[PDB]
RNA sequence: UCGA
């Protein structure tokens, strides 16, 4: 249901958790918002 | 003995992703200052202007089999959240390749078509030949000669007609390409068809995420590691230096003043949040005009041109305010200024003009210590 | 609720738990990380940590 | 690692012990008990 | 004075017309002091015999092509570029390539005069088409380095004459480059690694001793000056 | 066949040990176990399987072993 | 610097391999060229130029009508000895006609050979390679401090 | 000298760094002349802490004020009246930069002003009556040292600014090849400097002190600070640029301070760079050498510690302070004296003795 | 190929730099061959140079001596200009003593047998009526550039003061290629070279020294 | 209180 891994580019490990991924997905370019 | 094969940790705060933290082979070196890769500084943001890094050594079996699985930098070379390259030839690389795919009209050495007495003469039997007539004054790297190819692979649509049996292995072929194209495509691995092509960050960021999809890794990271070396090496070669001579003004702009801040002298008579504004949306345009004939002006080989309009760094904004006019700049408050900034920086500003100027400037630096706090709260909750 | 004690506004958070008798039962990776366990996720989730290694009989016989 | 052996198993980080600690303090019965029986102590009291 | 101590050369063979040389180690900074030197005296310092032009039978004023054949003029251009030929001649030797019908032209259909000689007879010149003719006349001379095509009225006089790039030197290609080796606890010492690719002229062995033969010869009218002191051995 | 003979921590590359486990997960415990068992068997107890270098930290030796087929395992 | 221009050291070359001028005189600091642009800090390279016009001498033609980039000249300045130190008050400075006309001046290096045009570009020799610059780059006398 | 001039809204009955709004950190157009916009932190204090300008000067009532000429009539004058405030807002201030005809007065028609808005304006001779002194009447002394202030923004040149006081005194300080004017004055009003105060002529020279005879008969002298660790850890050393049969004047330098030559600021060296990438050993704000700097020690710099150890009465006896250090080898104590310190003149290592001493324990057990 | 055996001739400019000559080069060759000369010019040509010095009141760099100008370290920026040569491989020890009021220069010092100093006006410092000057300094052979040796590694005492010793003779070295000819007619490329001492020695023989350095490193 |  997620999908292909962004990074891997392949589908996802059955170990990847994606909440802190994600979580860090958005945060981290928070700094280029006006 | 004991460092070989030892993995350890390095840390960059603060820690945006998980990028931020990367496994590397230690390479004992001198000194007390500490030996980075250039590629993976998109991934720190780490800045040489005297940045810290912290690293941290693994102890038990399990941990460095993580360091070397998981966390090893040549294993992560896309961003975990876009999916596009992370580490890939930037700044000085962008530049030092953008140099060597450009093709120059009437270059030395260039080729031209057979005419009466004279054969073709144009081409060259080998790449090898090609860098024996480049040593010598004859060649130049960005000719449009034409040479024959043996062991670089040829484009798929071309290939096909060329060969029909196969690819070519040892088969030698021909195409007209510069020669920086075809040193270009020897730093790819062999299997991966010609470009010829004009090297821009977009571009070669097609290619890399090309290459990540098709390709195993290992070819990956060392594909990014050949197109360093060659972007350093022809960054210094690129001719790319900066000097008042480089930089200069366009005309137009005092015409344009002489328009706008007469015609906009002629809105004076009028004279109120309209007229600010017409007076505003007027000058909105001569900053753009500016830029427009600036753009214009300058010839394709000056060096601050092709830095930005190959990708590696700037903006064309950014040479707005260099020269030309910086613009008007906002006031304290969200209201602009109708009185622009008629000086630009090669031009130099008056005394009146910098203490504006130091309005916009420093509201902005306030703000970029407020929005890193901010979202720093912002992705705590996220993670949490 | 000690991973919402650890987050934010802890004095409410803990007040509330004592009151109802809150049962922690240290599922989620932050509860690992206070008390020093496993994470369950990644190489931490219940299956991979608990795989077995031998070398393979045809292996072994070469030495 | 001075003697070449493999690095052992970790326990339990002293800060949460004192973490207990300073919950008992606030009067809060705090007890880590094991999935199956009863509660179990860390020291002399958890 | 001076004293050094163990540098060395070794060989690896990558192939018959490629192979690598290490010198191990160099006192900082060497390796990038006769690195280039050493380049430059391999490409253009070696006496060897080429094609200095061409004469195809039946092609005057073409521009292009030929009647006969499916290799156009300039492919031929390109292939006999890689005949590898060495002469005693020191003068210019006239050859001569002839052949007709249908067929397939190699290196060994040539009949080369006495004192040159072509190493590659496998070597695919053209390919005649049916009911063709070819017949090619060849200008060996011997040289060193590269010499692009040349114009000199001789040439141009001349209705038919095709003068060629001349590939002298048999070192094809060669690459270095230079790390950093600990020879005791002084750090950071040089080590050169070279890369030689050449042609069944000469092997890569022959070709760095001659190589390094010019260079000493080459720096010995400095040292005759007088011979103070230098760098041991 | 691109490698060009990777040097170190590197080799072997991940893909050739990734179609020998599940995942990068699997791998990590793989040859991190079996680094526990060769340290062991220098002081389970089954030797190295290939021939070890001249001083190789075991994990080295255990990602050696895995890349030729030579180890086996079982997900829990 | 003083403008803002800030950086470690990355590598120190010896004093052999170091891109140097005809002189045979070899630079001091690199400065990496894709930093000057962007950070939108350009009097580095004004002080860089002035730097290379005041550390040798220079001299102003003049005839007899004097050049138009002077009107507004500076007074009794035209001469000035090598390694001259000179003063340019903030917004009382030299100006962007002056420097250009100032890169005019003096080059003798040991003989009548100048090593700065015009445009204050010069032609380096790399010292390790042993071969020139493709291109000519900028040079000059820059202050920086520890 | 630019922490003695800082102004600082923070303290006792003053905002908190996390209470202050962004209102204050903007710069106000009352700033100009007064407070320099420029030079501030760029961490959490911004805008809260900046230096005082040149030309101003403090008010009875704490008021700051900036000269100006005033200019009556279309034609400057000589008066020079201290405004402040509210009373420059009362009078329109003409730009320092203006067309001056040699008897003096307004040249060109139209002129530059700046209103009570604070708004620029466009007027003539007429109106005006005050007028700036000079260019750099707000920038401070860190910011009026830059040269070519007015080709950089406004960030990078507050970055310049900070430096400056963030170097470091060199063995030999040189002056800048090219530089603003302001660094004569500068030096000699930190302080770190030597001056003559008596017209007079030098009666002996020497690396300890100088002494000057004046004209009136009297005899100064002036002792040299010698290799003086400072707060920071660098040396105040000073050294005399005089001759001993030279002759000075009042107010003349004597002797330079730790980052001077000659009179004036010398915080670096004057370096040939070239401009180009190299080889990617400078990528991204990276830096390259010459080999030169290091064996001319044109950029080596001496770094002074202090270390310090006390000999308490304890609960359980006397710490005593000596040679006789329990457990060593007699190998380590070599470089100490009887008294158990370390020998002048000496060298050192981390883990070395500095100074011995010993405590009583009990029970040994 | 064309046969022509490469001859050099010297040239002279001044006594401390002398220019050189060779013809012919194929074409290329001199940018190389000028830069391999002058890196092992810049580099191998040995010293002359003094390791440490002594000094009787200070026992350290970072005190001054009474009655003079200078200080030590001052001192010591003044003596590193020293251009010295020795004939002997074992170091030696020089001697310097000036009392009175004066200007101490480079000729002051009395060198042992068989080492001389090459620029006696150098100034060192100025002493007055109380000013005395006690140094000794050691005079060491070597090449290139190494820095101060400390006592701790070293066997010395507390006294002795090392100081970073420069082993050189050249100064500048510079180099220029005249393919001239033309485009066809063989050009032959020539290069003509700039090499300067200290008075240490003779272009002549740092060109000489630099040269056998190198033949001796090519092999094969 | 300063450095990124």
């Amino acid at each position: 249901c997620y999908g292909r891994s962004m990074a891997t580019g392949k589908l996802v490990d059955i170990g990847e958790a994606v909440g802190i991924v994600a979580a860090q997905s958005i945060g981290e370019p928070g700094t280029q918002l006006t | 003995e004991v460092i070989a094969e030892h993995p350890v940790l390095l840390n960059r705060a603060p820690t945006l992703h998980r990028l931020g933290i990367q496994a590397f082979e230690p390479q004992l070196v001198e000194g007390k200052a500490i030996q980075l890769h250039p590629l993976v500084c998109e991934a720190f943001n780490a800045d040489f202007d005297g940045d810290q890094m912290a690293v941290h050594l693994p102890l038990s079996a399990e941990a460095q089999a993580e360091a070397r699985i998981l966390m090893l930098s040549s294993n992560n070379i896309l961003s975990p959240a876009s999916g596009k390259p992370l580490a890939m030839p930037r700044l000085d690389m962008v530049t030092g390749l953008y140099y060597l795919t450009t093709l120059v009209e009437g270059a030395t050495g260039e080729y031209q078509a057979a005419t009466k007495d004279a054969p073709e003469q144009g081409v060259y039997s080998s790449p090898a030949e090609a860098i024996m007539a480049m040593d010598r004054g004859a060649l130049s790297v960005r000719a449009k000669i034409k040479v024959r190819l043996t062991e670089l692979r040829p484009p798929t649509d071309l290939e096909a007609q060329l060969f029909e049996n196969g690819w070519k292995p040892g088969d030698a072929w021909t195409e007209e390409t510069t020669l920086g194209r075809v040193m270009f495509n020897e730093l790819l691995p062999k299997s991966y068809p010609f470009v010829n092509e004009q090297m821009h960050k977009k571009v070669q960021a097609r290619i890399i995420n090309d290459l990540a999809e098709r390709f195993p890794m290992i070819v990956v990271a060392q594909t990014v590691d050949k197109l360093k070396d060659a972007g350093f090496y022809w960054a210094t070669r690129s001719g790319v230096t900066v000097s008042m001579a480089d930089v200069l003004v366009p005309p137009q702009k005092q015409e344009i003043l002489e328009r706008h801040e007469a015609e906009a002298d002629a809105i004076e008579r009028k004279y109120h949040t309209e007229r600010n504004e017409s007076l505003v949306k007027i000058w909105q345009d001569a900053t753009e005009e500016v830029g427009k004939a600036l753009e214009e002006f300058y010839p394709a080989d000056n060096p601050i041109i092709t830095i930005v309009k190959s990708g590696a760094t700037g903006n064309l904004t950014q040479t707005r305010t260099l020269a030309g006019m910086k613009g008007l700049v906002t006031n304290p408050k969200g209201e602009f200024i109708p009185r622009p900034i008629k000086s630009s920086f090669r031009e130099g500003l008056t005394v009146l003009e910098y203490f504006i100027n130091t309005h916009g400037a420093r509201k902005g630096l306030a703000d970029t210590a407020l929005r890193t706090a901010d979202s720093g709260y912002l992705t705590r909750r996220l993670v949490d | 609720w000690l991973s919402a004690a650890s987050f934010q506004e802890t004095t409410r958070v803990l007040t509330d738990a004592a009151i109802n008798c809150r049962s922690d039962k240290l599922n989620g990776l932050k509860e690992n990380v206070i008390i020093g366990k496993l994470i369950p996720a990644g190489t931490g989730i219940s299956r991979y940590r608990n795989i077995n290694v031998q070398p393979t009989e045809e292996a072994r016989a070469a030495a | 690692i001075v003697k070449g052996e493999n690095i052992p198993e970790p326990g339990i980080p002293e800060s949460f012990k004192v973490l207990l600690k300073e919950l008992q303090s606030l009067c809060l019965n705090v007890e880590v008990l094991s999935s199956d029986g009863a509660a179990i102590e860390m020291r002399d009291g958890d | 004075m001076l004293i050094s101590q163990r540098p060395t050369l070794s060989e690896e063979t990558v192939a018959e017309n490629r192979s690598r040389f290490v010198i191990e180690p160099l006192e900082p900074g060497f390796g990038y002091t006769l690195g280039n030197s050493l380049r430059r005296t391999l490409l253009s310092s070696i006496p060897g015999a080429a094609v200095t032009s061409i004469r195809i039978d039946g092609v005057l004023h073409e521009f292009t092509t030929v009647p006969g054949v499916k290799e156009d003029v300039t492919d031929i251009i390109l292939n006999l570029k890689g005949l590898v030929v060495s002469s005693d001649d020191d003068e210019p030797v006239t050859m001569y390539l002839r052949k007709q019908g249908p067929g397939v032209v190699t290196a060994g259909d040539i009949v080369p005069p006495a004192g040159v000689t072509v190493h590659n007879p496998d070597m695919h010149i053209a390919t005649l088409n049916d009911k063709g003719k070819l017949e090619v006349e060849l200008v060996v001379e011997r040289g060193r380095g590269y010499v692009p095509a040349v114009q000199n009225k001789a040439s141009g006089a001349e209705i038919g004459r095709i003068p060629v790039d001349s590939i002298y030197s048999p070192v094809l290609k060669v690459t270095y480059k230079v790390e950093a080796t600990r020879v005791e606890q002084r750090t950071d010492f040089d080590k050169l690694i070279i890369d030689v690719e050449t042609k069944n002229s000469i092997s890569p062995r022959d070709a760095l001793a001659s190589a390094g033969g010019t260079l000493v010869e080459l720096f010995g009218l400095a040292r005759e000056l007088n011979a103070d002191s230098e760098h041991i051995e | 066949s691109a490698y060009d003979t990777p040097l170190g921590i590197t080799n072997p590359p991940i893909d050739e040990l990734l179609s020998r486990a599940s995942s990068k997960y699997a791998l990590v415990i793989y040859a991190a176990k079996r680094a526990r068992q060769i340290n062991d068997y220098y002081n389970e107890y089954v030797g190295p399987l290939v021939e070890p270098g001249l001083q190789e930290k075991p994990l080295s030796i255990a990602l050696r072993e895995i890349h030729g087929d030579l180890l086996e395992h079982t997900e829990g | 610097g003083r403008h803002g221009n800030k950086g470690v050291i990355g590598k120190i070359l010896p004093v052999e391999d170091m891109p140097f001028l005809p002189d045979g005189t070899p630079v001091d600091i690199i400065l990496n060229t894709h930093g000057v642009p962007r950070r939108m800090n350009i009097g580095q390279i004004l002080e860089t130029h002035l730097g290379w016009v005041a550390k040798a001498g220079w001299n102003i033609d003049v005839a007899a009508g004097v050049p138009d980039w002077a009107s507004k000249l500076p007074e009794e300045l035209y001469s000035a000895p090598a390694d001259s130190t000179v003063a340019t008050p903030v917004f009382d400075g030299a100006q962007e006609g002056e420097l250009a006309g100032l890169l005019g001046s003096t080059l003798p290096n040991r003989d009548g050979e100048v090593m700065v045009d015009a445009d204050g570009k010069s032609t380096l020799f790399d010292g390790r390679s042993g071969e020139p610059f493709p291109y000519p780059v900028t040079v000059g006398y820059m202050y920086i401090l520890k | 000298l630019t922490h003695k001039r800082r102004l600082s809204a923070l303290g006792p009955g003053g905002l908190s760094r996390e209470r202050a709004g962004l209102e204050v950190r903007d710069v106000h157009p009352s700033h100009y002349g007064r407070m320099c916009p420029i030079e501030t932190p760029e961490g959490p204090n911004i805008g809260l802490i900046g230096s005082l300008s040149v030309y101003a000067r403090v008010n009875p009532f704490g008021f700051i004020e900036t000269p100006y000429r005033k200019v009556e009539n279309g034609v400057v004058t000589d008066q020079i009246d201290y405004l402040t405030a509210d009373e420059e807002d009362r009078h329109v201030v003409a730009q320092a930069n203006s067309p001056t005809d040699e008897n003096g007065r307004f040249t060109e028609d139209r002129v530059m002003v700046r209103k009570k808005g604070g708004e620029v304006e466009f007027v003539s001779a007429d109106q005006v009556d005050y007028m700036d002194v000079s260019p750099r009447q707000m920038v401070s002394v860190a910011t009026a040292m830059i040269p070519f202030l007015e080709h950089d923004d406004a960030n990078r040149a507050l970055m310049g600014a900070n430096m400056q006081r963030q170097a470091v005194p060199l063995v030999r300080s040189e002056a800048p090849l090219v530089g603003t004017g302001m660094e004569l004055r500068a030096a000699i009003d930190a302080g770190d400097v030597v001056v003559a105060d008596k017209t007079g002529v030098i009666e002996e020279v020497s690396a300890d002190y100088i002494t000057v005879m004046a004209d009136d008969g009297t005899r100064q002298s002036y002792r040299l600070r010698k290799f003086a660790r400072s707060n920071h850890g660098t040396c105040a050393n000073q050294r005399p640029i005089v001759d001993a049969g030279q002759r000075v004047e009042a107010g003349q330098v004597i002797a330079d301070g730790p980052c001077t030559q000659n009179g004036e600021m010398a915080l670096g060296k004057n370096l040939l760079v070239a401009i180009m990438p190299w080889e990617g050993h400078n990528y991204e704000d990276a830096i390259i050498l010459s080999n030169r700097l290091v064996e001319e020690d044109v950029l080596t710099s001496i770094h002074i510690e202090e270390h310090e150890i006390d000999a308490r009465d304890t609960k359980l006896g006397a710490e005593e302070i000596t040679r006789d250090i329990p457990n060593v080898s007699d190998e380590v104590l070599a470089d100490l004296d009887e008294r158990g310190i370390v020998r002048i003149g000496a060298e050192v290592r981390d883990g070395d003795i500095l100074v011995g001493k010993v405590t009583p324990k009990g029970e040994t057990e």
